[PDB]
Parts: C-alpha cells; sequence; structure tokens
C-alpha cells in the first residue's frame, strides 16, 4: 500500500508498482534514494560525502536527475555501447534529458512476498557504457526483483568528466564514480536491512563498462565485506577500454579547451571547479 | 597455344604476354634416344598501374 522506510537519514515513502504479469506479484519501487551529498561546488573532483538527514517523509516515488552527459549523437563510441541502446537513442535520450550534477541518487525494488524465510539477498546493478553516459534508470529491476524474490538496486554514479577526471598527481586522484559506487555500496549495508535486505548476500553486477566497473571493485580494498559476489556481463579490468591510462594527458585537453590550462595542477582543478558542469 | 613446328628456328613476331612459357626443341633420327633441350621465354611487360582510394574511439 503506502511503502514507508525510517533509514538512519529520515523516513522515506515508495510506491507500489504491478507487473504486466499474472504470476509475477506487484513490487515496491523507492526512486531517487540520497546516498551521498551532492558532488557540487568544493566538492567536485572530491571523494563523496554521506547524505544530509531529513526530519519529514521523503518521498520517493520518481527518478531523480541523471549524472551529466551528452549523448544525442554528440560524438558516442557504438563499438563500446550495447547495441540495444544506440538503436534506441530517441528513447534512451528521454531518460537522460533532466540532468543535474547533483545525481547521486539510486533506486530500490522490493519484492511483496516465498519457500525458505528470512532478509532477502540484495542484487546492486551498476551500468555502463563507455564511463560517459546512462543511468540505472533504464533497468526496470522489478521483474528481476519479484520472479527472483530478491531485491534490485539501481545506481546512478557520476560520469566522464566529473566522475573520472585526474591530473595524474593528488590535485585529482580520479576513480570519483568508483568511489560513489562503493558509498552507494555503503550506503545499502547499513540501510537495506530496514527494507528486508541481507547485508550478508550483496550481490553487484553489471554489463559492458559496467561489467567492468563490478571487476574493478572486487579489486579495491575499499570493497571488503561491503559485498559477497559479482556478476560480470560482457566486461572485465583487463580490457583496452576498461582504464584510462594517460588521464593527465587528457585533463590539460579539457582544460585549455576551457581556457584552465595552468602550469600547477592545483590550480588548474580549482579553475575546473568554478566552470560550470554543461 | 598448340604450338608443333617442323623447324629449326622458332619464330613468334610481336610476342605477347600468353605467348611466354618453356619450349623445348626436340631433335631424332632413329638412332638412339631424341635429343631434347628446354629454354624459358620470358616475356616481360608494365602495365599502367591503377589507384585507387578508401576511407575510415573516434
Ligand atoms: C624454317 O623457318 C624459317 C623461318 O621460321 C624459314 O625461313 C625457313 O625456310 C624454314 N625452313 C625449314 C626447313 O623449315
Amino acid at each position: 500500500v503506502d511503502p514507508l522506510v525510517a533509514t538512519n537519514f529520515g523516513k522515506i515513502r515508495g510506491i507500489k508498482k504491478e507487473l504486466n504479469n499474472e504470476i509475477l506479484g506487484p513490487v515496491i519501487q523507492f526512486l531517487g534514494v540520497p546516498y551521498a551529498a551532492p558532488p557540487t561546488g568544493e566538492r567536485r573532483f572530491q571523494p563523496p560525502e554521506p547524505p544530509s538527514p531529513w526530519s519529514d517523509i521523503r518521498n520517493a516515488t520518481q527518478f531523480a536527475p541523471v549524472c551529466p552527459q551528452n549523448i544525442i549523437d554528440g560524438r558516442l563510441p557504438e563499438v563500446m555501447l550495447p547495441v540495444w541502446f544506440t538503436n534506441n537513442l530517441d528513447v534512451v535520450s528521454s531518460y537522460v534529458q533532466d540532468q543535474s550534477e547533483d545525481c547521486l541518487y539510486l533506486n530500490i525494488y522490493v519484492p511483496t512476498e516465498r519457500d525458505s524465510g528470512g532478509p532477502k539477498p540484495v542484487m546492486v546493478y551498476i551500468h555502463g557504457g563507455s564511463y560517459m553516459e546512462g543511468t540505472g534508470n533504464l533497468y526496470d529491476g522489478s521483474v528481476l526483483a519479484s520472479y527472483g524474490n530478491v531485491i534490485v538496486i539501481t545506481v546512478n554514479y557520476r560520469l566522464g568528466v566529473l566522475g573520472f577526471l585526474s591530473t595524474g598527481d593528488q590535485a585529482a586522484k580520479g576513480n570519483y564514480g568508483l568511489l560513489d559506487l562503493i558509498q552507494a555500496l555503503r550506503w545499502t549495508s547499513e540501510n537495506i536491512g530496514f527494507f528486508g535486505g541481507d547485508p550478508l548476500r550483496i550481490t553487484v553486477f553489471g554489463s559492458g563498462a559496467g561489467g567492468s566497473c563490478v571487476n574493478l571493485l572486487t579489486l579495491s580494498h575499499y570493497s571488503e565485506g561491503l559485498f559477497q559476489r559479482a556478476i560480470a556481463q560482457s566486461g572485465t579490468a583487463l580490457s583496452s577500454w576498461a582504464v584510462s591510462f594517460q588521464p593527465a594527458k587528457y585533463a590539460r585537453m579539457l582544460a585549455t579547451k576551457v581556457g584552465c590550462n595552468v602550469s600547477d595542477t592545483v590550480e588548474l582543478v580549482e579553475c575546473l571547479q568554478k566552470k560550470p558542469y554543461k | 597455344q598448340e604450338t608443333s613446328v617442323l623447324n629449326e628456328t622458332l619464330r613468334i613476331e610481336k610476342i605477347q604476354r600468353l605467348q611466354g612459357g618453356r619450349y623445348y626443341c626436340k631433335a631424332e633420327n632413329g638412332v638412339g634416344v631424341p635429343a631434347i633441350k628446354s629454354i624459358r621465354v620470358d616475356v616481360q611487360y608494365l602495365d599502367e598501374p591503377v589507384l585507387t582510394v578508401h576511407q575510415t574511439f573516434y
């Protein structure tokens, strides 16, 4: 009916969803749930910070804005993205038309029901085409959750420049997008129990660059105890496009393009932090 | 080409690519084994070159 759950950060209201299938039971959706603080201002090109609490009932009945991106045939790479994505950009475009730098939100799909009893497993989907675009909002976990009797989570992390820019030194260490994912997993571990999830059985899965993300997370000590299993579909950490080996090179090209190319890498990053994300 | 000429001299005027190949002169008289000698005629040439071009992440 009216799905309300109290988390460590406040009360959240969900929304019931019926599936177009008579055997599948309905599900509860929590859309636009903040799992970290907005990466704006001095928090741009910086690790994620925990989200701020709220005292009232926060609504989670609609997707939050997606992270900044330009997929309107803005010279995207077709060889890396899934064919279903590139062959249907008009529909895909509708999912990312509403953008904001404040985009660190996740979505939760909870089944309304089987056999063995106890806390249900949590499956966290990590999307990714080329690290520059996309959103977890494109993947409805309703059926997977309802059919398998598991909790499904989709995550939105900082993309492209905002999520991975690195100067090759301490000015900008990069991997902000990965840190958001780690932070999202942290939030899940700490709050999914309130939704009936098992933090001891968290599985991360993703396809394409999303699959690359999954493997990279398994090589980081930051993932210890966070999750227990991983599923990597058509994506690894060993492919040519999984990692950026010349971040500094591209960081300066961007800076030159926006008038921020100074000798000092620290001043360069501060200059970028003053620029509009667009 | 099917080219059997009874002549101690082989003559091909205005030779062509195809007229090239290996020729053998056979000589017999009844006494013993016929005499054979081989030679490779290697007609040479250089036609006009053809130049084509093709266009072609991101
Ligand atoms: C042999 O051929 C040459 C030219 O090919 C000709 O002048 C000559 O008369 C011929 N003689 C005989 C015996 O075949």
